[PDB]
């Protein structure tokens, strides 16, 4: 069973120019104090990025479909790990295979099967009286899974044991690609201080995990995490609550890029 | 033209006498001693041991299915032991991994 | 592996000829083989011990003969253009 | 001398030192 949530009126898409952001290492080769020119697919230096409101304030819910177009930029300024899951595939039903990328406090699970995704799926967590703790269930997103051709357990990259530090929020950026039947994911953790989510500071993006899965990918959809609404023992109600969060989605494009490598091999600056 | 360096200069200059000076006669190039190879470690071996050495089995009509992927295979540990009755394959030689 | 000896290395994913020596340059935890200007394989990281090795083309050069002249003597002296004295008798 | 900055060895290319070194020049 899936909980359905749609709104007749659609929130208009916001915009942001995403100053000088979205550069990753095209390869895994090392150069020392060299300026190298590469021909690959990068986010344009000054382009239009769509700032989506996953939850808008009681509160509105929306995780709209975003076309892939051989590359997607992703970043957010979540503080309570609201954004947890990624969904890629062709039709996101049992008809064809699909990719689910989810993570919890323990480990990351990457799993490609003939997933039967709900039309409006969200991640739900509830308190376990027997375990005296909180756990996560991925059955809220998919009901039945068959022909599972890939399993993966890895260290988490999104959660921290420290928790919220206050105004010292941390910005996380991801970049996905699909070349030669390989699903490549990049990431980078960078602190921020300014109110605007994407600052002028430029930082490289380091590879995290490569996946040798051959699947036709043309559509992707983001996922959100929600907490169970708990009331007094004398009251009985069903609902889910979560904090407001937002994320940025930009589309890559074939461009010619010049990257400046320092002596130690870390990218310091680039020009379009 | 292949016995003494002076004769090599004589051959390269195409003369029986050589004037005082310097001349470049041949190119000297070393060769590798042997060919070496290197590959990453042997980690995440195929879980054939945990399956073949299982404590209990399942019924034929309800045969259990195990999925093995994204891991290194080592078939030597399979055919090495002469403790089997029927070793049959379809479409692939065990010795041509 | 063998160090400071000309060998035909075949590392993971790339093949070439050269020499293997101790390194001082440090890679990043996600990189495999270094490079330099003109995009030639300059260094390769060892997949086993997470160590780096520089790659240098095999020693080579043109020979030259010091001849005082046929009419003055027969003694000669052979000169290699740029070779360390340890690896002269190879060819 | 300190105002002039950038010749490397390669597969088939070499560089020969000049007869007159910088000190003798
Ligand atoms: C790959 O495997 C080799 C051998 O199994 C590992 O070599 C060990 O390296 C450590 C370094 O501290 C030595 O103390 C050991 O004596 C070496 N041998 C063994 C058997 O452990 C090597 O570390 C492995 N590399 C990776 C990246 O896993
Ligand atoms: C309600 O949920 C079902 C189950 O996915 C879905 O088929 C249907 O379109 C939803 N309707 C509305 C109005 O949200
Ligand atoms: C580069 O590496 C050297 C040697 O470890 C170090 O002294 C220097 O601070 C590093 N530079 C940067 C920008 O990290
Ligand atoms: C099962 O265990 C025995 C005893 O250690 C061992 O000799 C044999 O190789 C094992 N079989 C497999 C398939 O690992
Ligand atoms: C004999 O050799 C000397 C080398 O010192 C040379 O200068 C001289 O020209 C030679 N004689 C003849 C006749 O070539
Ligand atoms: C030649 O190789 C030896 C070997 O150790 C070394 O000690 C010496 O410094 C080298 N000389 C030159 C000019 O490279």
């Amino acid at each position: 069973q899936c909980v359905n949530l749609t709104t007749r009126t659609q929130l208009p898409p916001a915009y942001t120019n995403s100053f000088t952001r979205g550069v990753y290492y095209p390869d895994k080769v090392f150069r020392s104090s060299v300026l190298h020119s590469t021909q690959d697919l990068f986010l344009p230096f000054f382009s239009n990025v769509t700032w989506f409101h996953a939850i808008h304030v009681t509160k509105r819910f929306d995780n709209p479909v975003l076309p892939f177009n051989d590359g997607v930029y992703f970043a957010s300024t979540e503080k309570s790990n609201i954004i947890r899951g990624w969904i890629f595939g062709t039709t996101l039903d049992s008809k064809t295979q699909s990719l689910l990328i989810v993570n919890n406090a323990t480990n990351v699970v990457i799993k490609v099967c003939e997933f039967q995704f709900c039309n409006d799926p969200f991640l739900g967590v509830y308190y376990h009286k027997n375990n005296k703790s909180w756990m996560e269930s991925e059955f809220r997103v998919y009901s039945s899974a068959n022909n599972c051709t890939f399993e993966y357990v890895s260290q988490p990259f999104l959660m921290d044991l420290e928790g919220k530090q206050g105004n010292f929020k941390n910005l996380r950026e991801f970049v996905f690609k699909n070349i030669d039947g390989y699903f490549k994911i990049y990431s980078k953790h960078t602190p921020i201080n300014l109110v605007r989510d994407l600052p002028q500071g430029f930082s490289a993006l380091e590879p995290l995990v490569d996946l040798p899965i051959g699947i036709n990918i043309t559509r992707f959809q983001t996922l959100l995490a929600l907490h169970r609404s708990y009331l007094t023992p004398g009251d009985s109600s069903s609902g889910w609550t979560a904090g407001a969060a937002a994320y940025y989605v930009g589309y890559l494009q074939p461009r010619t890029f010049l990257l400046k490598y320092n002596e130690n091999g870390t990218i310091t600056d680039a020009v379009d | 033209c292949a016995l003494d360096p002076l004769s090599e200069t004589k051959c390269t200059l195409k003369s029986f006498t050589v004037e005082k000076g310097i001349y470049q006669t041949s190119n000297f190039r070393v060769q590798p001693t042997e060919s070496i190879v290197r590959f990453p470690n042997i980690t995440n071996l195929c879980p054939f041991g945990e399956v073949f050495n299982a404590t209990r089995f399942a019924s034929v009509y309800a045969w259990n299915r195990k999925r093995i992927s994204n891991c290194v295979a080592d078939y030597s540990v399979l055919y090495n032991s002469a403790s089997f009755s029927t070793f049959k394959c379809y479409g692939v030689s065990p010795t041509k991994l | 592996l063998v160090k400071n000896k000309c060998v035909n290395f075949n590392f993971n994913g790339l093949t070439g000829t050269g020499v293997l020596t101790e390194s001082n340059k440090k890679f990043l935890p996600f990189q495999q083989f270094g490079r330099d200007i003109a995009d030639t394989t300059d260094a390769v990281r060892d997949p086993q011990t997470l160590e780096i090795l520089d790659i240098t083309p095999c020693s080579f050069g043109g020979v030259s003969v010091i001849t005082p002249g046929t009419n003055t003597s027969n003694q000669v002296a052979v000169l290699y253009q740029d070779v360390n004295c340890t690896e002269v008798p190879v060819a | 001398f300190n105002k002039v900055t950038l010749a490397q060895k390669f597969n088939g290319l070499t560089v020969l030192p000049p007869l007159l070194t910088d000190e003798m020049i």
